């Protein structure tokens, strides 16, 4: 669990920027898309 | 986990100086280290505790 939320603290981390189209913010949802569904895959 | 990819962040945005993103920057760092200072303070009074019980 803890692999998970040290990606979502960064992904909410990198909203503040107030740039949507910032590109290491869609490589950070990218990411924790892959994370999640590794996760689901699991249980 | 999250310290080490925000400063490279900061290394990687302000390579020069990025005036859009300066006001938002700084509060992204005083949030993240403020947050850090707190959780390393409470593992070693924990740490601390659970020495002293023996």
């Amino acid at each position: 669990i803890g692999e998970i939320k040290t990606e979502t603290e960064t992904t909410r981390f990198y909203v503040d920027y107030d740039d949507l189209m910032l590109s290491l913010l869609k490589e950070a949802a990218k990411k924790m898309i892959n994370t999640c569904n590794e996760y689901q895959k699991r249980h | 986990g999250v310290a080490t990819q925000l400063l490279a962040a900061y290394i990687l945005l302000f390579d020069e100086y990025n005036e859009k993103k300066a006001s938002a920057q700084k509060d992204i760092l005083i949030k993240v280290l403020d947050d850090g200072i707190t959780k390393l303070n409470e593992a070693q009074k924990s740490l601390l505790v659970s020495s002293q019980s023996f």
